[PDB]
């Protein structure tokens, strides 16, 4: 992680297996019940988009929900792009560039890149932003798929 | 911006049939496996109405009759079965780049069988005349097609100056059109003549469909 | 019941400015981006720009960059657009639309829109004149009558037949601007054996000039 | 993965959580015993550098060994560069470019990039090569840290 | 005990070519990159290039590109370097070194190197002459003697004192090339009360000309 | 390539002290947090020997006495405590870019107390003379510093033509240097003279240290 309490500069660490393994057991014991969201955020202490992608990937148990979460990530990522016109284009290759949806999501950003955004004047919380989009995906799942009936 | 070219300006779709309008963007409105091309409808006087979002996703409370299709640069809003109330203006807007853009719209009119304009002319009421003015109002109502040619005949002489026109939107019920021709002149001018004629040429009859009156009563 | 309520119509002189509103209701204002769209009668929708209530971020259309300024008032759930150096061109219907806060992004709610008039003409009441035929109107059990409301300003006028009760058969044509003045008409069709012995009056209301008149179409 | 039996072109799939979770349990139940290497390769069927980084990251239990593995990846990545002079430089930005050590390792290569190398005239098995370097790291650990004594 | 064994020395005339060897032993030949380095006496090491036995890939120094070509023979664990259009400049010591296969990368083993001599001069035996002083040499219980091996070619000549048993005190100076011919000397220091009544002979061996001679330094 | 400039050509380090040579690359020999600058030593006659790899990592079988330091562009091989056997040539090579390059080397000599050259001259043996030639061989042995100026005096006249020289490498034991001057001429030339003198000027004595002989016996 890195964006924990921001009291870390270019500093970074790989998600402790303790924490990662914890995510697995969490969804393993509780599935997608409403409590899957809170524990997710807890085991996501301002981490990098990759670390987050790792977590999701770790417990991507069934394509059913993973689809709902995927569709949402994509839509949010695209929305970000809508209001981020790259204002007349990122003319000339060599600039750090404004983070794009696919970049914040991790698909088109390198681990180093993500670090760069998380350690720059003004810090672009790529991981934190992405962590918000994922949660929107999780809570949409939970809503339209979680409990049984009026028991 | 990112321009959107809409195919026809107008399209007459017979009832029960399929209306097809297309929207072509200067660029691919794609992103993360999503074609961000939206389709809206608009009845005269009210604000737009979302029909299809994400190029093919029908919106909430939009009849299945409206369908969307497309990817990247070419998209199409397909209506079938075309029902009467569907007389509206249709626009497509790209929700992809920051400066969201709209299409110039397509006017999808319902093609009903031809109908002859119920022409009816009126002389300038006493009151307008006292007002120093005089306008002979003519109503060409409930006709179809939209195209109608009205022409005035002051005492037989083709008057074409001092005449304004207004049409009505296609009635989303009986699918007809209705306009009005208003010859305006001076009370003097009016008294300087005698007979008056509203004359219309419209496919439902080769011969001039006309209405007239002579000042004399 | 998210309500995007905004002024019916507005009349301003050229060279002035106007701050149009859009008092949002129903939903938590700071959730979604308010967009503004302009549409000139007989034309499509131009995008003016958008603004996000909880942040003030905006995206204006380069075209309108310089003419329109988007503001908000989270306190009283209202978005505004201030149009500078108004000219005749600016005269169009201005809609305010909410951009849904959720994943499926698109314009999910629209205000009825405010009609702007940038003109020099002054408010004048409509000279309503009754229209009745000579004697020819006698076909297919139907006779046509109608009111000619002439020379008013600005728009709009609400014409009705018999306090609104006479609906079917009416054709209230759009108003033309003949020399900084409007003129329109509204024909009503009655079943032959009716009007010469039945009330067929038009109620021409012109809110702008505080004038409302009634012209009982009578046989001349 | 993608470089399984090469009978996959631009085709690619994210590491099945079944396989990923399996890696966790494997190191969880057997630790860094000599059998950690074989199972690693098995659950690494011609995958992409990122998928591999995910796996390692998943069970990076203690900075002790993770250091030995890290130092080795770096040294191997640098050696690759030594004998890959980029022959007079990758003049003009726009070319796919020859994969660099940090690229093969995943730090400076985007997921899409890795795919590109694994699907191109003279397929550069970035993942396969990286999979070799990691193993050199794992077996160096195992050697200098694995059993107890003469029991 | 990885052994990188390569020819002691080689003599070729100009305009020719030579294929130097490096018969690797001890380690699995196809595991590490063989490198070739040239060093002219009184100079540092130039990098000629490198080659990997199990792939044939190479990396030559641009300078040497055109002069040296790197090959291998995995079958007989031997790396070769073919030097084209040999000229006087090529005359230098050529080492073959192994680049270790493991993570810590660096030159871990070097062959003793082959000395090349690109010359026109012909092989001639050394004119060995004895050297003994007049009478002055009588200080600090030490007298100096020595052999002057003159006019031979090519190098090298192995000079020894008393079949090598007389080691301490010897100074075998390097050979200078006086007009396509070499000449050197090797002084030996004996404890005054020795050589006039003790065997002090030099054994001058010149493998090239198959000549070996002995010059017992005798009082003149 | 990627050039490597080594600080001094030579450096005399007194025993027990610290030898410091430096290597400066035209570029940073760094990569993945590793400075790929290697240091080798070489004794006359044999191939190089790796002392330090990775700028500061001592090799196997290299005494701790040798240390490495540096990063990116500047590096330094530091010997301490300097011991006799360390008379050798030292080079640095960058194992970073494909064309591995070496430094021009530094000649680290051990600084021993000055010592006077044990000069000793020899007349052309009978055999060389019958060979039609004659060379007067002179040995200036075991001296220090390296700098010595020999000079000939044919009958008192300074002969400087027809004299070759060869030095010895610093003896990695007694740290001294040893050379030889060989005046060559024709038997005739030899007989055309009488007295001969090998003359050396070396700090260990301001006055010419000389050895001579007259043909006459
Ligand atoms: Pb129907
Ligand atoms: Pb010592």
């Amino acid at each position: 992680p890195i964006v924990q309490n921001l009291q870390g500069q270019m500093v970074h660490q790989a998600i402790s297996p303790r924490t990662l393994n914890a995510w697995v057991k969490v969804v393993e014991e509780k599935a997608f019940s409403p409590e899957v969201i809170p524990m997710f955020s807890a085991l996501s202490e301002g981490a990098t988009p990759q670390d987050l992608n790792t977590m999701l990937n770790t417990v991507g148990g069934h394509q059913a929900a993973m689809q709902m979460l995927k569709e949402t990530i994509n839509e949010e990522a695209a929305e970000w792009d809508r209001l981020h016109p790259v204002h007349a284009g990122p003319i000339a290759p060599g600039q750090m560039r404004e983070p794009r949806g696919s970049d914040i999501a991790g698909t088109t950003s390198t681990l180093q890149e993500q670090i760069g955004w998380m350690t720059h004047n003004p810090p672009i919380p790529v991981g934190e932003i992405y962590k918000r989009w994922i949660i929107l995906g999780l809570n949409k799942i939970v809503r339209m798929y979680s409990p049984t009936s009026i028991l | 911006d990112i321009v959107l070219t809409q195919s026809p300006a107008s399209l007459a779709v017979s009832l029960g049939q399929r209306a097809t309008i297309s929207c072509r963007a200067s660029e691919s409105v794609d992103n993360y496996g999503i074609s961000f091309m939206n389709w809206f409808q608009q009845k005269p006087g009210q604000p737009p109405k979302l029909l299809i979002y994400a190029a093919s996703n029908l919106g909430s409370g939009v009849p299945a009759r409206f369908s969307g299709s497309g990817s990247g640069t070419d998209f199409s809003l397909n209506i079938h079965p075309m029902e009467e109330e569907d007389t509206a203006m249709y626009f497509c807007q790209q929700s992809k780049e920051v400066p969201l853009t709209f299409g110039a719209g397509t006017k999808v009119e319902l093609k009903r069988a031809d109908a002859a304009p119920t022409v009816s002319i009126f002389p300038p009421s006493s009151e307008q005349l006292t007002s120093g003015g005089a306008s002979v109002v003519c109503f060409l109502n409930n006709f179809y097609p939209k195209d109608i040619n009205v022409k005035w005949k002051i005492d037989g002489s083709e008057r074409q100056n001092g005449v304004l026109n207004s049409w009505t939107d296609q009635d989303s019920k009986d699918s007809t059109y209705s306009m009005s021709s208003t010859l305006t002149l001076t009370k003097d001018e009016y008294e300087r003549h005698n007979s008056y004629t509203c004359e219309a040429t419209h496919k439902t009859s080769t011969s001039p469909i006309v209405k007239s009156f002579n000042r004399n009563e | 019941q998210v309500q995007l309520q905004q002024p019916g119509s507005v009349l301003v002189r050229p060279g002035a400015s106007v701050k149009l509103s859009c008092k949002a209701s129903g939903y938590t204002f700071t959730s979604s981006w308010i967009h503004w769209a302009k549409q000139r009668p007989g034309q499509g929708l131009e995008w003016i720009g958008e603004i996000h209530p909880n942040s003030g971020n905006t995206n204006y259309n380069e075209k309108f960059k310089g003419k329109a300024t988007l503001t908000v008032d989270t306190s009283s759930s209202t978005a505004y657009v201030d149009l500078s150096s108004l000219t005749s061109e600016d005269s169009a219907v201005y809609y305010c639309a909410r951009w849904r806060y959720g994943s499926p992004y698109y314009f999910d709610y629209w205000g009825q829109g405010t009609t702007l008039t940038v003109s020099s003409a002054k408010t004048t009441p409509p000279s309503v004149y009754p229209l009745a035929p000579g004697s020819a109107a006698q076909t297919n059990s139907m006779v046509t009558l109608g009111c000619l409301v002439k020379g008013y300003f600005p728009e709009p006028v609400t014409v009705t037949w018999n306090s609104g009760s006479l609906s079917s058969g009416v054709h209230t044509f759009p108003a033309v601007l003949q020399s900084d003045l409007y003129t329109l008409s509204s024909s009503v069709t009655v079943p032959s054996s009716t009007w010469p012995s039945e009330t067929v009056t038009c109620n021409v209301a012109h809110p702008a000039s505080s004038t409302k008149v009634d012209k009982k179409i009578v046989p001349k």
